[PDB]
RNA sequence: GUGAAAUUCUUGGACCGGCGCAAGACGGACCAGAGCGAAAGCAUUUGCCAAGAAUGUUUUCAUUAAUCAAGAACGAAAGUCGGAGGUUCGAAGACGAUCAGAUACCGUCGUAGUUCCGACCAUAAACGAUGCCGACCGGCGAUGCGGCGGCGUUAUUCCCAUGACCCGCCGGGCAGCUUCCGGGAAACCAAAGUCUUUGGGUUCCGGGGGGAGUAUGGUUGCAAAGCUGAAACUUAAAGGAAUUGACGG
């Protein structure tokens, strides 16, 4: 049975495309196959900002970021939970879980 | 931090790096703990930069295609 | 709108169509009476021509082609020919 | 007519010294009883004289060449390369 | 659909319906006559002067107005070119191709390319040979062809 | 830009006007004065270079040094055979200003 | 059997085959 | 510097010392790692730029530019792409105005031209006709050679 | 380095931090249900060489066309030969682990190979598991290219262009959402529709499962193998889609 219209990928139009490695496993998965993660976390720890504020020799000193662009096969995407499987009709839609910011 | 105190250094520069390459540029939990201890030891702390090796295009990873079976 | 009047359209959409769609093929082009500054002659150009125009006489380029339409230098008048 | 269907010149040959020894001396001696044509002249009449040495017989000119190819892809990079290092030498 | 493309373009040209020759168009019949012999004469191709005289003498068709076509016209004084025009310019790319190809020998597109245009090469012909505009025994032969052409 | 240039307007000069192929008719041209542009492959001997272009200082004309070599120079001229040297009696095509 | 490796299988069956056709 | 950004990093290798202090000179310009990453964002195009340049001074560069798209404010296309024509042209304009205003000064002229860096203002400038560029800078420069190391035109950019 | 270890490297400084040099790979992020190409496939800058779709066209020829046995071109990866070069990775192999056993999964090293040139081979889940050309039959919002229009903003300048936006329209595409158009065994498909109300044109190809893509013959190749391709015999099912339950390290 085709599970997915899609057929899990996002090549449409094109014929070939070059693969990528699997960030934590190393397995080569097509670019636009893989569960992609971009990833800004603090430098720093939720926890650890006050104690490096005492320190900070700038006093209004801005909290640099780490930008890390994660690739996952669905293997290790699913191994971590960062994605699930879902229900036959809730497999369809495409929107990005929400981001809970309040 | 006892031995900078006892050669003279009060601040520092702290200059993270993750493995690098191809391998992991996610740091890891030793991170966070060696960077709050620095400053809770009673150091002081400047500007932190980046030197994790990012390359523009790498060599073959180590693994196979198949990856780490596990 | 399974009362589409089929045999008489009014003119603004058959405009809005393709030239080969149309009821009947009508052309999207024209010829124009180009009249540059600095002569006194009319010089009969095609609307959408490929090719740079010139007068017998007259040493100034009128138009320039592009894509879609001739593209006429600044300053030039134009008049339409019985639409 | 066609009168061999693979061993073209190496036929003297017989059946001699191996398949693969005939197959490899076979575009050697294509290319060392070849007629280049002369850079000097103009006129397909460079050949061979002995090993390393080839001649123009139009114009009397010889060259100092491969032992089989007028020119070896080696010295032609050579040349090349003596070039770009002479300009650079220079400015 | 293309002959050789994957392609359903639809870009044409609409003649309109109106037949009638235009009345602002004082040039005639014997002024578009001599105007196509004085540009043959220059060097354009038949699809050269169609678009010289719209463009430039402001005629909507050669055909509408001289009642007869530019190749006709051409033939009948008799200097149009032996070869057919479009015959002429397939001939033409197909020289320039073979001529780059033989420069760059790993070029398998460009070896692609020219299969495809020699194959309307042989079609053309074969139309023309029916037609009786080239002789029976005429061949577009590759060895032949940086000659025959230009 | 020079090259391509050179090639389709020596074409042009080919069934448009006059000239002369070889160094022996060149020289015969140059010295009775009606040669105007004279062409020399770069495959010319040094010797032959010098003494045509020693000719055509004495007769004011034009040489231009042909970047092919006399092979592809009779290619050029629309021959099957190769030309090293010739002479522009009248173009007929203006690669020559008046 | 994976038919991939029913297939390698096969493939070692007809190499055995023909040496043995090519020895008589 | 007092109140410039922090995000820009210079070299400064040292080339002479006497006493118990060492004097150094401008070796190199390198973007921070965390500018340069949040500088590259999707539904854009960004446009590197590499040439090499001589200053009136004797020492050679490799001057590096990077500019990104700018997305209108009222623009509601997520994407804002440069066509590759477009990224050609915008190149090649930020490469011939970037050796012009190292290859016309010294070596004095460029760095402290560079400390605010008023090429990528003029790059962005000279763009906006084209496609707007909003994000650009100078992303690095690297010293390939150096003229013999004078120690007078040393001393001279140590004091006066 | 691992789940834990260990084979392994190290007071000759192993690892680590700085400065250089050399070599060989690969072109991240930008990079998209985006583009191009007949497919395979194609991503640092610039230059050259030819090629092509689409668009615009009141340019030209005037049936020149669609599919196509035989025939031919190209064809991932792996593999073969010859010549270079070999950083990393890495079949075979070795060692350490794990295990009742472990010729494996994990780790250290490591040959062929992985890169380039030339010559082969012609196979992939070469897939959209879905022939090509043509027409007709819903709607909507987008996107790429080209073109035609339009409030206004922006870049220069004093104004049009000219770019960058915003609102539309046309054609050609990659797609997407929705629909009792219709179909279908359903999954689903705007094509897999216009099919018992069965016929637009034309290629290839299947006849229960195995034996079998096997044997043999022919043919191609250096070889590995590729194309064409049975039979005896055996069997009542093998399969497809969905439903319910059970089970899941
Ligand atoms: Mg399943
Ligand atoms: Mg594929
Ligand atoms: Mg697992
Ligand atoms: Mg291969
Ligand atoms: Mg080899
Ligand atoms: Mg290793
Ligand atoms: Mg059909
Ligand atoms: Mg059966
Ligand atoms: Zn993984
Ligand atoms: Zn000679």
């Amino acid at each position: 049975t085709k599970k997915r219209r899609n057929n899990g990928r996002a090549k449409k139009g094109r014929g070939h495309v070059q693969p990528i490695r699997c960030t934590n496993c190393a397995r080569c998965v097509p670019k636009d196959k893989a569960i992609k993660k971009f990833v800004i976390r603090n430098i720093v720890e939720a926890a650890a900002v006050r104690d490096i504020s005492e320190a900070s020799v700038f006093d209004a000193y801005v909290l640099p970021k780490l930008y890390v662009k994660l690739h996952y096969c669905v293997s290790c995407a699913i191994h971590s939970k960062v994605v699930r499987n879902r229900s036959r009709e809730a497999r369809k839609d495409r929107t990005p879980p929400p981001r809970f910011r309040p | 931090a006892q031995r900078c105190k006892e050669l003279g250094i009060t601040a520092l520069h702290i200059k993270l790096r993750a493995t690098g390459g191809n391998r992991t540029k996610t740091p890891g939990p030793g991170a966070q703990s060696a960077l709050r201890a620095l400053a809770r030891s009673g150091m002081k702390i400047g500007r932190i930069e980046d030197v994790t090796p990012i390359p523009s295009d790498s060599t073959r990873r180590k693994g196979g295609r198949r990856g780490r079976r596990l | 709108p399974l009362a589409k009047d089929l045999l008489h359209p009014s003119p603004e959409e058959e405009k809005r169509k393709h030239k080969k769609k149309r009821l009947v093929q009508s052309p999207n082009s024209y010829f124009m009476d180009v009249k540059c500054p600095g002569c006194y002659k009319i010089t009969t150009v095609f609307s959408h021509a490929q090719t740079v125009v010139l007068c017998v006489g007259c040493s100034t380029v009128l138009c320039q082609p592009t894509g879609g339409k001739a593209r006429l230098t600044e300053g030039c008048s134009f008049r339409r020919k019985q639409h | 007519a066609k009168r061999t269907k693979k061993v073209g010149i190496v036929g003297k040959y017989g059946t001699r010294y191996g398949a693969s020894l005939r197959k490899m001396v076979k575009k050697i001696e294509i290319s060392q009883h070849a007629k280049y044509t002369c850079s000097f002249c103009g006129k397909t009449k460079m050949k061979r004289r002995a090993v390393g040495i080839w001649h123009c017989g139009s114009c009397m000119k010889t060259v100092a060449g491969g032992a089989w190819t007028y020119n070896t892809t080696s010295a032609v990079t050579v040349k090349s390369a003596i070039r770009r290092l002479k300009e650079l030498k220079d400015q | 659909g293309r002959m050789h493309a994957p392609g359903k373009g639809l870009s044409q040209s609409a003649l309109p319906y109106r037949r009638s020759v235009p009345t602002w168009l004082k040039l005639t019949s014997d002024d578009v006559k001599e105007q196509i012999y004085k540009l043959a004469k220059k060097g354009l191709t038949p699809s050269q002067i169609g678009v010289i005289l719209r463009d430039s003498h402001g005629v909507a068709q050669v055909r509408f107005v001289t009642g007869n076509k530019i190749l006709r016209i051409l033939k009948s004084k008799g200097l149009a070119p032996d070869l057919p025009e479009d015959l002429y310019h397939l001939i033409k790319k197909a020289v320039a191709v073979r001529k780059h190809l033989e420069r760059n020998r790993k070029d398998k597109d460009a070896k692609f390319r020219l299969i495809l245009i020699e194959s309307r090469i042989h079609r053309l012909a074969r139309y023309y040979k029916t037609k009786r505009v080239l002789p029976p025994n005429w061949k577009y032969e590759s060895s032949t062809a940086s000659a025959l052409v230009a | 830009k020079s090259l391509e240039s050179i090639n389709s307007r020596l074409q042009l000069v080919m069934k448009s006007g006059k000239y002369v192929l070889g160094y022996k008719q060149t020289l015969k041209m140059i010295r009775q004065g009606k040669a105007k542009l004279v062409i020399l492959a770069n495959n010319c001997p040094a010797l032959r270079k010098s003494e045509i272009e020693y000719y055509a200082m004495l007769a004011k004309t034009g040489v231009h040094h042909y970047s092919g070599n006399n092979i592809e120079l009779g290619t050029a001229c629309g021959k099957y055979y190769r030309v090293c040297t010739l002479a522009i009696i009248d173009p007929g095509d203006s690669d020559i200003i008046r | 059997m994976r038919a991939k490796w029913r297939k390698k299988r096969m493939r070692r069956l007809k190499r055995k085959r023909r040496k043995m056709r090519q020895r008589s | 510097q007092n109140d410039e950004v922090a995000f820009r990093k210079f070299k400064l290798i040292t080339e002479d010392v006497q006493g118990k202090n060492c004097l150094t000179n401008f070796h190199g310009m390198d973007l921070t790692r965390d500018k340069m990453c949040s500088m590259v964002k999707k539904w854009q195009t960004m446009i590197e730029a590499h040439v090499d340049v001589k200053t009136t001074d004797g020492y050679l560069l490799r001057l590096f530019c990077v500019g990104f798209t700018k997305k209108r404010n009222n623009q509601i296309r997520k994407t804002s792409y440069a066509q590759h024509q477009q990224v050609r042209q915008i190149r090649k304009k930020m490469m011939e105005i970037m050796t012009r205003e190292v290859q016309t000064n010294d070596l004095k002229e460029v760095v402290n031209k560079l400390i605010p860096d008023s090429i990528g203002k003029d790059i962005e400038k000279a763009c906006q006709s084209i496609y707007p560029l909003h994000d650009v800078f100078v992303r690095k420069v690297k010293m390939l050679k150096k003229p013999k190391f004078e120690l007078g035109k040393l001393m001279e950019l140590h004091g006066e």
